């Protein structure tokens, strides 16, 4: 007896809206997060050595980050 | 004991102390009672328009729609060019206009003459 | 004695609901609603939102800021090495310079 | 259908011989529709 | 400017007086037993010129105590937290969802609530059943072409719901 | 930039020989898909532009404005259903191939190395708008809207054909790189006066500025949402743009010669947000807001500092993306009930509890919260006239208090306080509205993260 | 805030702070009784009465009602309406 209906205007559309969005941005939002980690964790970056004496290098090999 | 209440255009004069409501004809009689005769005819249609189960959408008060039309469309007629409205409209066009662009005239050549001579404080007034 | 006009009474307010309660935003075809919905958060979203963030967070040093970083302390150890101040003015020699005289 | 069309009488403005009428062009009769005129 | 009538009444108008300068009165004054002793002075007030046979003469010791109020009222009166102007004044206004909605809802949801839907659908039938004849019957029976009050009549025919019951019935509770 | 040009063309057929009911996904799909193909030009460093012909090349000016426009087509083209959804297949398909057309258009007139080539792309991104906004205006004075736009940006812009041709057999080709390394200035003549004032004038109509700026309000209460949204955003700043790039001839006469225009714009700015404050018409408060906006821009691109041009690109893409998504929200209000005006509609908190989120979000953008690209855009504004002027900041912090006022008397009209209790035909909000205002969103808030980006050639 | 209240409730401390008053009497009360036409004290009182319920329960009634309630049942009654006391 204590307890009442309360109204409440329809929050399905507002669920199924928030739950679509979280899981359509974080299917590939954790899978490129785990690239990118993987990456930067397995592979290197770069060190800044000099130009060698008589050697060019190309338009990449001038940039710090890989996927760069 | 009293201030007689002097009204202004902001502190309306309230519903108490008219005191034309206390001589009274009897053609204001009338007239309350056809105003609430408008009141009530308008409140029967309003409300058999409104508790219908088989309406679905807004109910279309006409007096909003003809404020809406004659606030927005139907200002530009009627309308003549009178000696009021065309002093009206060219004080408060081109008055203030004038007068913001005599301003920065004035210290436009104030300050290009002073540092035409120099002496600002542009010892370093790099990001300009 | 007249109408003028002898079209239908309109309209009938298209409830978009009421026929597919499971709906996606437009109308009432059950298949290409979801395919609609499917399509702008995947290929809306899911490649294009992400992978652009992706993209434009890191690329090639836009309008050559690091270089310009990498390339300013070279230059300022070397003119602190040197003696001379560094950013000397007048950046056109005046050696190369012919004023018309006067 | 909740879209505006024009009316007969948006329609209406768009008779006679002329456009505009004034104090001097309301002879303007429209031309007959066959092209023939009656003897 | 009131539903039943076009002018208040005289009686009425003197009688409106004397609950806002009581009501003044008790803002004004703190502690109560102060209050109760100006209270009784006030009805003593009105009570030594109430029995005067004329008219006009009760008209201009009206409009005089109008003015002997108007200079004495007070700034900021002790309104009731419901009232207009006052403290909480529909304060739980965020939560009054009307009734003509909550039939938008999934049906997944209206499974979860199986017994107040079944019982909502009986209420309306109720409606649409008694709508159209009895209602409007006697809305476009009983009055004149001018209407010239809003007091609606009762049913008291035979049967059913009285006329344009169900927005006034089905309000929200005013405190959810 | 032909790797751009031709899948636009390609879009086209695509929407005719699409099947019914298929025409819209294809649509969809393959405009996304060029929006990611189009981030991917985003490579122009340092000393030049980028050259993709001599008949395209990319300022870094162009290139924000570019990306901006081939993500504004995806949003509209799912944007303008619902209105139109139950009218014919053929009108439909017109419908899209028109505004996929007008794509092309803007996509020309963004990457016009000549300025002739400038005006040719930019009076045909003029032509389809008149033809999109008559055929679905849904007013009655759609007709006097289109006329309006069509003669007064037709007798603006027309003398500047003139102008632009006398500098093309004054001083040969039309290359921005060989009108630049070759300008030489022009002296208080007469002449070249009249010549600035065409030019000028015609990129002063097309903005707007205050005398010349109800071309634009009756052409956005009067117009389908796909038309409005385009036409503030993609029309306005490729105004700003065009006047951007036109302004690198004329150096010394613009200190004689542009006093009374930085006035004009200025006070109209103000007198613009005070109109907008107290009028119906929920749609045409966005309008009038667009005219304030751009009456700032006009002051910062008639002020000729690097703070200037960067707070005026800011400014131009921030306002874009606000004014546009805004434009949305008020047609999904106008979708939910048949009004268009602002009285009415109230209540809207307690029902549609997720649409408050966007229209808090939108009047917040447009409020110049701090960290987002709208204030940046302001903020330069600001510190660039105050170092025109030490007086004119008055103008621009009133503007500023004028502006959160009626912003935020917007959100508190509509969607504050009190259901009106007669509406009962809303429905709850469905999910393409929402996936229309993520879209709008989410790129300012991730550009409000790094605005490397969108600061232009000055940077 | 968490009071209970019900019709019994209301109709007792209704019936009790009239009760109490002072130019009327407890031996003649029953729930159903006018004001004016069978206790017979004026109406200037009557408003007093209204008064004192306002300024118990804690909330105005308007004079728009006041004019006609002139009887503890329908006083009962359209406060229970006012606060809706059901469950
Ligand atoms: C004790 C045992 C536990 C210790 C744990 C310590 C961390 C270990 C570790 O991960 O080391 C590897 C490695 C250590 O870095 P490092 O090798 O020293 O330097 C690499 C780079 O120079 C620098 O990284 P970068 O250049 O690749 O990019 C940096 C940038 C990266 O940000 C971006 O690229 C923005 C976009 C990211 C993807 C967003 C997807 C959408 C949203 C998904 C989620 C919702 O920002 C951050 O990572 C945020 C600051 C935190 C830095 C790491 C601490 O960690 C990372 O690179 C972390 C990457 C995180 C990515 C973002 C995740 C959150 C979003
Ligand atoms: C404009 C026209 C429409 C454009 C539509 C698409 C816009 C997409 C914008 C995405 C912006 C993403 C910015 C970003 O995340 O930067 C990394 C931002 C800011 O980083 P940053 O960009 O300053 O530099 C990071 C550089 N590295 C990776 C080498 C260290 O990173 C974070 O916020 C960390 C989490
Ligand atoms: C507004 C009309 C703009 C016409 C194009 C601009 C122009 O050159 O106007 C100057 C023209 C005439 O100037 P003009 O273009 O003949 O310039 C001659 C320049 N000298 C003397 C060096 C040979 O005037 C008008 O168009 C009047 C309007």
């Amino acid at each position: 007896g204590k307890r009442l209906f309360i109204i409440k205007p329809s929050g399905f559309y507002d669920k199924r809206f928030l739950k679509l969005l979280r899981f359509y941005i974080l299917l590939t939002g954790i899978p490129v997060v785990i690239g990118i980690t993987l990456i930067n964790v397995f592979i290197g970056e770069a060190e800044l050595a000099e130009i060698p004496e008589g050697y060019v290098p190309e338009h990449w090999e001038y940039f710090k980050h890989p996927i760069s | 004991s009293f201030p007689k209440y002097e009204p202004s255009r902001l502190a309306s004069l309230p519903t108490t102390l008219d005191p034309a409501e206390y001589d009274i004809s009897s053609e204001t009689r009338k007239a309350q009672a056809e105003r609430l005769a408008i009141r009530s005819r308008l409140k029967r249609e309003y409300q058999l328009q409104y508790n219908d189960p088989s309406r679905r959408g807004v109910v279309e008060d006409p007096a909003l729609i003809r404020w809406t039309c004659a606030r927005s469309a139907n200002v530009y007629p009627n309308f003549r060019p009178n000696t009021k409205t065309s002093l009206l409209g060219a004080l408060f066009g081109i008055g203030p206009l004038i007068f913001w662009y005599y301003v920065f005239k004035t210290d436009r050549d104030r300050k290009e003459k002073l540092i035409q001579e120099g002496k600002l404080d542009r010892t370093f007034n790099i990001s300009y | 004695p007249t109408l003028r006009w002898q079209e239908d009474p309109e309209p009938e307010d298209e409830n978009l609901y009421e026929k597919n309660p499971d709906s996606h935003g437009y109308d009432k075809d059950p298949a290409v609603d979801v395919w609609n919905m499917r399509v702008v958060f995947f290929f809306g979203f899911s490649i294009v939102l992400v992978l652009g963030s992706t993209f434009v967070a890191y690329l090639p040093d836009y309008r050559m800021q690091e270089w310009a970083r990498r390339e300013a302390e070279r230059l300022v150890k070397y003119r602190e090495a040197h003696g001379l101040p560094l950013m000397e003015s007048n950046c056109f020699d005046p050696s190369k310079i012919q004023l018309p005289e006067d | 259908a909740r879209q505006w069309q024009p009316d007969v009488e948006w329609a209406e403005q768009y008779g006679g011989a002329v456009m505009y009428p004034t104090k001097e062009t309301a002879h303007w009769k429209p031309p007959p529709w066959n092209d023939v005129d009656p003897p | 400017f009131l539903p039943s009538a076009a002018y208040l009444t005289h009686q009425q108008k003197v009688l409106q007086l004397y609950k806002r300068a009581l009501r003044h009165l008790e803002s004004r004054c703190v502690h109560r037993d102060k209050y109760r002793y100006f209270a009784c002075l006030l009805r003593a007030r009105f009570d030594e010129h109430k029995n005067e046979k004329d008219m006009v003469k009760a008209t201009q010791l009206l409009r005089e105590a109008e003015k002997e109020f108007w200079h004495g009222q007070h700034p900021q009166p002790y309104i009731f937290p419901e009232s207009p102007g006052g403290t909480s004044y529909e304060r739980y206004e965020c939560y009054k969802v009307p009734e003509w909605c909550l039939d938008d809802w999934h049906p997944s949801e209206k499974a979860m609530y199986p017994d107040y839907f079944a019982k909502r659908e009986q209420w309306k039938k109720l409606r649409r059943e008694s709508w159209e004849r009895e209602v409007k019957q006697l809305q476009e029976e009983t009055p004149v072409g001018g209407p010239r009050t809003e007091a609606l009549p009762p049913a008291r025919k035979q049967g059913d719901l009285p006329p344009l019951w169900w927005h006034i019935v089905t309000r929200p509770r005013e405190r959810p | 930039m032909l790797k751009y040009i031709i899948p636009t063309m390609m879009l086209m057929p695509l929407t005719w020989l699409s099947k019914n009911s298929m025409i819209w996904i294809n649509t969809t799909l393959h405009s996304l898909l060029i929006s990611l193909t189009s981030l991917l030009l985003l490579n122009q460093f340092g000393d030049n532009s980028l050259n993709f012909s001599l008949t395209f090349f990319s300022d870094s000016l162009s290139t924000p404005l570019l990306i901006l426009t081939m993500w504004l087509l995806p949003l509209m083209l799912m944007a303008s259903q619902h209105h139109l959804s139950k009218e014919n297949l053929a009108r439909k398909k017109l419908f899209i191939s028109m505004l996929i057309l007008l794509q092309l258009f803007l996509i020309m007139t963004f990457t016009a190395t000549e300025l002739i080539f400038f005006y040719i792309m930019f009076e045909a991104t003029l032509v389809p708008t008149l033809i999109i906004i008559t055929r679905w205006g849904n007013q009655t004075e759609r007709l006097n809207a289109g006329l309006y736009f069509l003669f007064y940006t037709l007798a603006g812009s027309l003398p500047l054909l003139v102008a632009l041709i006398y500098i093309q057999n004054t001083m040969g080709s039309l290359n921005f790189l060989i009108l630049q390394y070759w300008v030489q200035p022009m002296p208080n003549s007469w002449s070249n006066t009249f010549m600035w004032l065409a030019c000028m004038m015609a990129f002063m109509v097309k903005m707007p500025l205050y005398g010349l700026h109800l071309w634009l309000p009756k052409a956005h209460v009067e117009a389908p949402i796909a038309g409005s949204m385009v036409l503030a955003a993609i029309l306005l700043k490729l105004g700003g743009y065009g006047m951007m790039r036109i302004t690198l001839l004329l150096n010394p006469i613009t200190d004689f010669m542009a006093y009374p225009f930085i006035m004009l714009s200025l006070w109209g700015m103000i007198m613009t947000s005070s109109i907008c404050l107290r009028q119906t018409d929920l749609k045409s408060l966005i309008a009038y807001s667009s005219v304030s906006h751009m009456a700032l821009v006009i002051v910062a691109i008639l002020i000729q500092t690097p703070w200037s041009y960067m707070g005026a690109t800011a400014l131009m893409i921030a306002h874009g993306l606000t004014s546009s998504m805004l434009f949305c929200l008020a047609n999904s209000n106008y979708e939910r009930v048949h009004s268009r005006t602002m009285i009415l509609a109230r209540g809207l908190q307690t029902l549609l509890p997720l649409m408050a989120a966007w229209w808090l979000l939108a009047s917040l953008t447009n409020l110049a919260l701090p960290p987002s690209i709208n204030l940046i855009g302001e903020l330069f504004v600001v510190m660039s006239t105050f170092s025109w002027s030490n007086i004119t900041i008055i103008l621009m912090g009133l503007n500023m208090v004028i502006t959160a006022l009626y912003s935020l008397y917007m959100l508190i009209t509509t969607q504050r306080g009190k259901h009106t209790h007669h509406i009962n035909n809303i429905l709850p909000s469905f999910t393409r509205e929402n996936a229309l205002m993520s879209l709008h969103m989410l790129p300012l808030l991730l550009l409000s993260l790094n605005p490397k980006i969108i600061l232009g050639p000055l940077y | 805030d968490a009071p209970p209240l019900t019709l019994e409730g209301i109709k007792d401390r209704v019936l009790y702070v009239l009760k109490l008053y002072d130019k009327i009497d407890p031996e003649k009360l029953s729930v159903n009784s006018h004001f004016m036409k069978d206790l017979g004290l004026d109406s200037l009182d009557q408003v007093e009465i209204i008064m004192a319920m306002e300024d118990e329960f804690g909330f105005e009634i308007p004079d728009i009602d006041a004019e006609k309630l002139m009887c503890p049942q329908e006083i009962v009654d359209y406060i229970a309406d006012k606060k809706d006391v059901y469950e």
